[PDB]
Parts: C-alpha cells; structure tokens; sequence
C-alpha cells in the first residue's frame, strides 16, 4: 500500500494474509478477506500448490494471540481466469475448518454495479513503495474510483469486469503484495486488488466483485 | 523439473510480471492457464508472469 497509513490494529478483522507454497523454492504472499467462517476471497493469480491463511494479524512479523492460521483445503480459481490479461482474477479458498469469531477475526459477508467517482478504501501488507519491502503492519489507503478511460493504457482493461482505482495525479495506490485484498466502498467489498503498473503509478486495476457475485454464490451454496 | 531459458530480455510493465535477461533460467509454476506463464527465476528467486514465447526448454 503506497501513500497510506498504518491501520488501527485489528480494525479490519476480515483481512487475510496468504502464504502460498510451491515445492523447493520460496513461497509467495498475497492478501485476501474472510467472507464466510471457512471461505476466503482473493485473486486468482495468488494460487499455488498449498496456501496457509493468517487471520487476526496486524504486525504480520510478530505472532500474537489474535492470530488464527488455517490451511486451505480447496482452491476455486475462476474457470475463465486468463493469465495474459489477468481477466477474471478471482478465487475462493475453502479453509480446513471455520475461523473463530473474535474482536480480531470476523467475516465480511456480502449484502449493484459500482460507478466511477466514489471514494473507497483498500488495506494490505504489500510494499509501501516500488523498491520497499513488504509492510510489517497492515496499511490502508483511501482511493478514488476513476472513469474506465483512466486505465486506457492497459489495453485489455474491461469496465464490465474491472474497476479502475486511484487518481493518477496522486501517488496513493495498492502495489505488489496487496493482490487479493478487498476494496471497500461504504463498508461493502466491491473490488479485489489485481494488478497495476510496474512503476506503481495509479490507477491500478481491481476485479469488479459485482460481476462475479453469481459465481461466488454458486461456490458457496455447493461447499 | 524441466528448466526454461530466456531467449530475449524482458522488462515488466505490470507488477504481476517478472523482468528478466536473455540466458536467465526459470522453473515454470503455471504454464496451463494462458499464454503468459507464472515462472520462478533461478537467478533471483522472484515469481511472476512471463510471455511464453520469450523462453524455451533448456
Ligand atoms: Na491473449
Ligand atoms: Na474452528
Ligand atoms: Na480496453
Ligand atoms: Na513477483
């Protein structure tokens, strides 16, 4: 998260830190959010061989009693996910068991097409600058939903599928490590951090949750 | 695992990309979900998407 501020600890209790393993080599990291006691939502590009979810975290580098660490038992990557464009960058993760509801750990269950112009908030543990390490602490930033034309330079960007996020005149943006995290508008999850420019210049591209709601509903009803 | 080698340099344009140089070697983590492949660089240990036509099996 670039240009943001440290979250009040545990103020965003749905936030999930994902550690994604592949055999031998080092693991990779993403964000996510708990939408049901045993389901986390995140980006499809965060998939891998096995995933561990940490809930209840603020400083992710220091274990504490609020933490709940759960193994993923099933990954539901959107079946139309395309790596060249990152279209349909959305995945549901089924956890091995239910999380406990505490002050630090809670769900953000879903309650319309969100138009350009509103202010929204995104949180994550990603880099705080192009060459910065991942953030020890959960950060958040307030970002403007832009007209889809503000994302024209990503030729494959599709307003029906994706949100264009972050006033290009500012430095505020989600960045590497924030992928999978939720964009909340008036308290409702409306986007998922997907990708942006290598130089971190906003806007970045988020998956538009509204388009995928039927698919999400389908996976939840059957699992 | 079979290794892949870069045939050209590439500079990332999206943060989900890897950058790389001709000669760099990779393990392919996801080459089955589109024409960009999720790869791990044996030089850097970083993971990201690369255009599939920029590499060949070692
Ligand atoms: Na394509
Ligand atoms: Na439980
Ligand atoms: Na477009
Ligand atoms: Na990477």
């Amino acid at each position: 998260i670039i240009g943001g501020t440290e979250c009040k600890p545990h103020s965003r209790p749905y936030m999930a830190y994902l550690e994604i393993v592949t055999s031998n080599g080092p693991s990779k990291f993403c964000g996510g959010f708990l939408i049901r006691r045993n389901f986390v939502l995140t980006a499809a590009h965060c998939a891998g061989r096995s995933i561990t979810v940490t809930l209840g975290a603020h400083n992710i580098t220091e274990e504490e009693d609020t933490w709940q660490k759960l193994e993923v038992i099933k990954q539901f990557r959107h079946p139309k996910y395309n790596t060249s464009t990152l279209h349909h960058d959305i995945m549901l993760l089924k956890l091995k068991e239910k999380a406990s509801l505490t002050l630090a750990v809670g769900t953000l269950p879903f309650p319309n097409f969100v138009p350009p112009g509103r202010m929204c908030r995104v949180a994550g543990w990603g880099r705080t600058g192009v060459l910065k390490p991942g953030s020890d602490t959960l950060q958040e930033v307030k970002l403007r939903l832009m007209d889809p034309q503000a994302c024209s330079h990503f030729r494959d960007f599709d307003h029906n599928l994706q949100l264009c996020v972050g006033n290009p005149r500012k430095t505020k943006s989600a960045f590497k490590g924030d992928s999978g995290g939720p964009l909340l508008c008036a308290g409702v999850a409306q986007g998922i951090v997907s990708y942006g420019r290598s130089d971190a210049k906003p806007p970045a591209v988020f998956t538009r949750i509204s388009h995928y709601r039927p698919w999400i509903n389908q996976i939840l009803q059957a699992n | 695992v079979t290794l892949f080698v870069a045939l050209y340099d590439y500079n990332a344009t999206r943060w989900t990309d890897l950058s790389f140089h001709k000669g760099e070697k990779f393990q392919i983590l996801d080459g089955d979900s589109g024409d960009w492949w999720e790869a791990r660089s044996l030089t850097t240990g970083e993971t990201g998407y690369i255009p599939s036509n920029y590499v060949a099996p070692v």
